């Protein structure tokens, strides 16, 4: 996520300051900067596990399709709740079941 | 012998339940150079071929020698293990490009599964003999596979003839 | 050799092909102010006992680093030699949470090359075993003698 | 009383077929075939132009008769499908256009026969609809016989279905390993009036892994090559800034992921900044011209973006935001595709497939026969202006060749001229 | 039970050649102007006015393969439309779409689409016939008798599709519905014989909520097929 411009709508640089030897976020579209307090610029990893909750919605509960179980919520100890795997289309993706509730619709691993 | 059969099918269906239970909690042994996924279909695969061939030597065992297709196959002129096996015990998994049945559907193979099943009459695992007949998934499993095997042979046999007439020039 | 389980183990560690794509689980540009510390508490005590304000971070799979049978000094080593002395080294020991193991180009905007630099070594860069050897099995053979 | 049993499955069953028959879906698209399309395939194109004596044309209601028989003689008497099966016959029935002329000294029910449809056997237009069993007997015709074919030149045929891939629609896959090229995302475009394809948009995501210098992003439309960068077209359609770009395609600000992989198209980008220079540098990429100078640079962007561009959508100007909302999200599609979280479209899968019977491949052929004629009758009123003649408006008008085509394409099974 | 999985040429078509099923169906198309007037009837809003930094959980709504907008409630405009459909309101080969993963509703009037009738069960946690078909004897005295209850007209096959208890369903839409194979798979049954064949255990949900039921199985085969005596008894490249 990378800070945008205000007057021309533009993605900001970081760019090195010598009289004061700070990183800035600058624009080249116009003349505006400001202060960057981030060193974390780039970030690429090899291997991840980001994404496995998949895009789960408050109208996933009737869902006729998913399969149904009895296991314990963790708050609301409710016995009646649906599970699914990960959304990862990843080949390593392990086979870790995600469980959601229907009294408060909120995800539990078991963990 | 059918109770024996049914008793055979009943354990192997409990050991893939607990494949699963143990693959779906870390807990499987991950083979040298395989995915996790890889080694969990090989082991569900493996005991379905176990089983059906145990079914199979159960059913051939109980055979009279008065059987007639014992006698065929005896003499050898027609029939095998196989074909008894399929007939009296168990047709077994069924096998597309040498796995199981696909999810064609959204995480399912067929509508009339529920989502992410991995249960083997949910992925082209025959139970029931050509005696007893298939149930309608059974029955569209075994199509699969059929034309899986006639398309295979169709594409073999021009390559194997143009392969002959290369070695013969 | 072929009577000894651990031998044949060890050659065939020695044989399969190992580059640093193949172990690095994260990498990282940051801005370091200071040479002589950072703005991170979890490395401040590594660049406090070990000691362009650009740097980059290396973060490694502890698993996947102890299956080759390597170590931190090997593929420092490596890396060190295989630049040669263009690109600062500052290596951590294996007493650091995360597995680090920062560059820093030798001064003499550097964003573009800096990234050019850590494409090189996430790709080109191999610490051990014979190329074009991606995976090794371990083979039970009998034989009549 | 009681839950169904199997007998009342049968009895479901059996009202179904009943109700419809075996070859149902055939009679069903014969007669819409026959019953909307001709008339829409005849009011597409209805203005025929060629004081300032403007010559006006009308095309007015289709008329159909019953399926006739005319002989050397002259005689016409009502033919049926045994007649037409053992006299080598073909079963059509004429059609009749209200041409009508609006000359009308320029600003300040002729029933045209235009040829000869062939008509399906017990469809709505057949002469075996309403015939009782007795008549059906007299008329050595089987009551067990469930129509459903044509017969030409005496002789039965059948169109087999053809089965093709859904239009309208976005689908992504992957690419092979010797390419740069990773993943493609491709839609076929076809407008709801008439089913026609137009053009095919692709929008490829070039870069191997590892590979590939910039892994941009680039576009490819009909009537041009070079392909287009795909952060240059957003331009063109008409969003300056960047801010809106990436609101377009990335609808969560949490996905870094999809801003780290579109920070390539951006840094490309950059060296177009307006709307103007945009719709240039496609001109100039857009062929269709040699050194033609800016304004019709800008002229064929403008006719490329606004038609040829999805015309599924739209084909008008001023209704460009819902065309690069589209285009938005085909981006988010295959850069989801792209960093495996959806699994690529399936070719196979059955539900994307349609399947065209008699009667869009009939439509496809009487556009096709009527765009030819039309071009025959101008011809003809052309010649007769340069003559200095008047015309009768009757003999301009060739059913021969509407007849000819539609017979020889049903004979031979050759879907062409 | 769209196309025979068993009939087909061999050699260079095998494969490439389908014959219909019994009981398929082909879409001939219907007008997307009323589908349009519902859906801004029922609080559908434009795109023009969209806003993505507000309507971060707003689902798409697609006909006939465009983004006409986006929706807030998608599941009562699901059910509204559903029932629209199943009133004979709309025409029953209009495909009706829900995907909730991808939070997207989909609605196709085209022509070409593959379609198959199904018996519907009912959904509704209200209804106390949840769970049940909604066809009933007396629907089957109806079709027997040729007339409803009330010459006038004719209760037929289309007297059940527009009475809400038969509807059509193609393959997209297919991935959307639960199908119980048999009536008797609609209720959860409570022996050993040696001679029946045996039912798989479908052990792995707790709870079943079929929306769907199909009218038989043996409907799935083709004209070729049909004639075949126990074709389960068989192999298939029999068949
Ligand atoms: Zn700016
Ligand atoms: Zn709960």
């Amino acid at each position: 996520s990378f800070r945008f411009c205000l007057e021309c709508n533009n993605m900001l640089y970081p760019k090195e300051d010598k009289e004061n030897q700070r990183l800035l976020y600058s624009c080249r579209n116009c003349d505006y900067t400001e202060l960057a307090e981030d060193p974390k610029v780039y970030r690429h990893e090899l291997i991840t596990n980001i994404g496995e909750t998949a895009g789960i919605v408050d109208d996933i509960g009737q869902d006729p399709t998913l399969p149904r179980s009895d296991k314990e919520c963790p708050e609301c100890h409710s016995r009646d709740c649906v599970f699914f795997q990960s959304q990862q289309r990843r080949k390593d993706t392990n086979m870790t079941l995600f469980y959601v509730c229907l009294n408060c619709k909120k995800t539990f691993r078991d963990e | 012998t059918m109770k024996e059969i049914t008793h055979a099918i009943s354990s192997a269906k409990e050991q893939v339940q607990e494949i699963i239970y143990k693959a779906q909690h870390n807990e499987l042994e991950l083979k040298p150079g395989m995915t996790l996924r890889e080694s969990f279909e090989g082991e569900v695969s493996r005991t379905l071929n176990d089983a059906r061939d145990s079914a199979g030597r159960s059913a051939e065992m109980n055979l009279k020698d008065l059987n007639n297709v014992k006698q065929m196959v005896s003499a050898g002129s027609k029939g095998s293990f196989i074909n008894i096996a399929q007939m009296s015990a168990c047709v077994g998994q069924q096998m597309v490009e040498g796995k199981r049945i696909a999810f064609g559907f959204a995480d399912r193979s067929l509508p009339h599964f529920t989502k992410d099943d991995f249960s083997p009459e949910s992925k082209g695992f025959v139970e029931n003999s050509y005696l007893r007949g298939l149930t309608p998934q059974e029955f569209f499993f075994h199509a699969m596979a059929g034309r899986e095997g006639l398309i295979d042979t169709a594409v073999k046999t021009a390559e194997t003839g143009y392969i002959q007439r290369r070695l013969v020039k | 050799i072929a009577l000894d389980i651990e031998k044949a183990k060890v050659i065939q560690s020695s044989i399969e092909y190992t580059t640093l794509k193949n172990v690095t689980s994260a990498t990282e540009i940051y801005y370091d102010p200071d040479p002589t510390s950072t703005v991170i508490e979890e490395d401040f005590d590594t660049v406090e006992a070990y000691f362009s304000p650009w740097l980059l971070r290396l973060e490694l799979d502890r698993a996947r680093m102890l299956d080759k049978q390597l170590t931190m000094n090997q593929v420092a080593d490596k890396i060190s030699e295989v630049f040669s002395d263009d690109l600062f080294v500052m290596w951590s020991e294996d007493n650091a949470d995360k597995l680090i193991i920062r560059c820093r180009v030798i001064r003499d905007e550097e964003d573009q090359m800096l990234k050019r630099i850590e494409a090189h070594m996430l790709d080109l860069i191999a610490l051990r075993g014979i190329p074009g050897i991606s995976k090794v099995y371990m083979v039970k053979h009998k034989v009549s003698v | 009383d009681d839950t169904i049993t199997t007998e009342d499955c049968w009895t479901v069953i059996s009202a179904f077929f009943e109700e419809k028959g075996l070859v149902s879906q055939q009679l069903d698209s014969f007669d819409e075939f026959m019953e909307t399309s001709i008339q829409d395939l005849v009011w597409e194109e209805p203005r025929l132009i060629l004081i300032n004596k403007r010559y006006e044309i009308r095309f007015g209601k289709i008329y159909l008769s019953r399926p006739t028989m005319t002989e050397a003689d002259g005689t016409t008497h009502a033919m049926f499908p045994q007649e037409a099966r053992l006299r080598n016959l073909t079963y059509s029935s004429p059609v009749y256009l209200d041409m009508e002329k609006s000359m009308f000294t320029s600003i300040d029910g002729n029933k045209v026969h235009i040829g000869k449809v062939p008509i399906m056997l017990r469809s709505k237009f057949c002469s075996l609809r309403t015939l009782d069993e007795v008549d059906l007997y007299k008329m050595k015709e089987c009551p067990y016989d469930m129509g459903g074919y044509f017969v030409i030149n005496g002789s039965e045929k059948v169109l087999i279905a053809q089965e093709r891939s859904a239009a309208n629609i976005v689908q992504v896959f992957k690419k092979a390993a010797p390419s740069p090229i990773s993943h493609v995302a491709e839609i076929r475009s076809a407008l709801e009036k008439g089913s026609r394809l137009i053009s095919t948009m692709q929008i490829k995501l070039y870069g191997r892994e590892d590979k590939g210098t910039g892994r941009t992003i680039k576009a490819t439309l009909p009537y041009v090559k070079q392909d287009i960068p795909i952060v240059i077209v957003f331009r063109a359609l008409g969003v300056v800034p960047d801010g809106e770009i990436l609101q377009h395609i990335c609808y969560d600000e949490n996905d870094w992921q999809m801003l780290e992989m579109l920070k390539p198209c951006i840094e490309e980008g950059f060296v177009i900044q307006d709307k103007e220079v945009a719709l240039d540098f496609i001109g100039r990429r857009g062929s269709a011209a040699l050194g033609i100078r800016r304004e019709k640079r800008i002229q064929y962007a403008k006719d490329i973006l606004q038609k040829e561009l999805l015309p599924h959508i739209t084909q008008e100007e001023g209704f460009e935001t819902r065309k690069t909302f589209f285009l938005g999200y085909m981006v988010n599609r295959l850069l989801l595709c792209a960093l495996e979280r959806k699994d690529q479209d399936d070719r196979d899968h059955f539900g994307k497939k349609r399947l065209d019977l008699a009667g869009p491949l009939l439509a496809n052929l009487f556009r096709i026969l009527f765009r030819k004629l039309t071009r025959e009758i101008y011809r003809y009123m052309q010649r007769c202006i340069e003559t200095d003649r008047d015309f009768n408006l009757n003999l301009a008008v060739k059913s021969t060749t509407i007849t000819s085509g539609l017979k020889y394409s049903l004979a031979t099974g050759n879907w062409g001229e | 039970g769209l196309v025979c999985p068993a009939e087909t040429p061999e050699g260079q078509a095998c494969g490439l050649v389908k014959n219909l099923s019994l009981l398929s169906g082909i879409s001939i198309g219907s007008p997307s102007e009323p589908i349009i007037n519902f859906l801004e009837e029922w609080g559908m809003e434009p795109l023009e006015d969209y806003d993505p930094a507000q309507h971060t959980k707003s689902t798409r709504i697609f006909v006939n393969g465009v983004w006409t907008g986006i929706h807030r409630d998608p599941s009562m405009l699901v059910s509204t439309m559903r029932d629209l459909r199943r009133s004979g309101a709309i025409s029953p080969e209009v495909s009706i779409i829900r995907d909730i993963r991808e939070r997207e509703f989909k609605i196709f009037t085209d022509v070409g689409r593959v379609y198959r009738p199904l018996f519907i069960v009912e959904d509704d946690e209200s209804k106390d016939n949840k769970g049940e078909l909604r066809i009933t004897k007396e629907h089957i005295r109806k079709i027997q008798q040729g007339y409803d209850d009330d010459e006038q007209d004719v209760y037929g096959w289309s007297s059940l599709v527009t009475s809400g208890v038969i509807e059509y369903v193609d393959g997209e839409e297919e991935e959307t519905i639960m199908i119980a194979m048999t009536p008797e798979d609609l209720q959860t049954r409570s022996l050993n014989d040696t001679a029946k064949r045996i039912k798989p255990e479908m052990s792995t949900s707790s709870h079943h909520t079929f929306t769907h039921c199909e009218i038989h199985p043996s409907m799935i085969l083709g004209v070729a097929a049909s004639i075949i005596p126990f074709p389960d008894h068989n192999q298939s490249p029999r068949n």
